[PDB]
């Protein structure tokens, strides 16, 4: 039985259909759509016929559900990049990214969730402040 | 108690059709370190047009025109170290369009952020420039 796996695949494709990457509120961080696509394809492979065992199907559902969660976590919100959490995005927030450039331990400052703080975060904060 | 002041350098005289690079930095910052810097450059749009903002590779710069004669600039360190004082951090490139005497260049609305994300105001500065034919 692959009904639920197929349902999750269709949820993922719908997220792709409806989403755009960019720097603005309601958009997703660069790479979000590529990442979700890789995971949908993994799930699609298991979905496609043959002798997939119920455990293979279950692992695939689990991984794709995690991928959907990760995609949603990459949604840019009003407060994204307001780090000290003082209600606005300003030069203090840009300074926090700068001080922490190269950090692999600051997993609230890692906006695109790629594992480190670099020019992406700098570029994002500059864009939000000025626009 | 944090105090500080902007630095501003440019040629004292340029001719119509020549670029004026206006170099902005931090003259002094007391009781804080700055990893990012937010300032506004004011100029006379009757004398100059705004072209772009540039920087050397230890610093990231983005700027946006607010209105004629007013450009907001953001500077941040790429080095893992604070922005240094007594160095040009960003240059705002203006282009001379018309003759002018004692045309004012001023930096206002200037503040810095520290490593912990705290913001501090710093004092602006001004100088004049002549545009000749
Ligand atoms: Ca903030
Ligand atoms: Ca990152
Ligand atoms: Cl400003």
């Amino acid at each position: 039985d692959k009904t639920n796996l197929g349902e999750l695949i269709n949820q993922g494709k719908s997220l792709l259909d409806e989403s755009v990457e960019g720097f603005n509120v309601g958009e997703y961080h660069k790479g979000a759509k590529d990442g979700l696509t890789v995971e949908i394809n993994k799930a699609e492979e298991v979905f496609n016929k043959e002798d997939a065992t119920e455990e293979e199907i279950n692992l695939a559902k689990e991984s794709l559900e995690g991928a959907i969660a990760r995609f949603n976590s990459l949604l840019i919100e009003e407060s994204t990049g307001d780090f000290n959490g003082n209600g606005k995005i300003d030069i203090g927030d840009l300074a926090m990214v700068s001080k922490n450039i190269g950090s692999t331990t600051n997993t609230s400052l890692d906006l695109n969730k790629d594992g480190s703080i670099d020019e992406y975060e700098i570029s994002f904060i500059n864009h939000r402040i000025l626009n | 108690e944090v105090t500080g002041s902007v630095s501003l350098e440019a040629l004292e005289e340029v001719q119509v059709g020549e670029n004026l690079e206006v170099g902005v930095g931090i003259d002094e910052l007391v009781n804080a370190e700055a990893f990012a810097y937010d300032f506004t450059l004011n100029y006379d749009e009757n004398a100059f047009e705004y072209v772009e903002a540039i920087s050397d590779d230890g610093v990231f710069v983005n700027a946006k025109k607010i209105e004629d004669g007013k450009v907001r600039v953001l500077v941040s360190s790429l080095t893992g170290e604070p922005l240094p004082a007594k160095e040009v951090l960003a240059k705002v490139v203006l282009r001379a369009e018309a003759k002018a005497e004692g045309s004012n260049l001023s930096v206002t609305n200037s503040s810095v952020g520290d490593g912990e994300g705290l913001v501090h105001e710093i004092a602006g500065t001004e100088k004049t420039v002549n545009i000749i034919e």
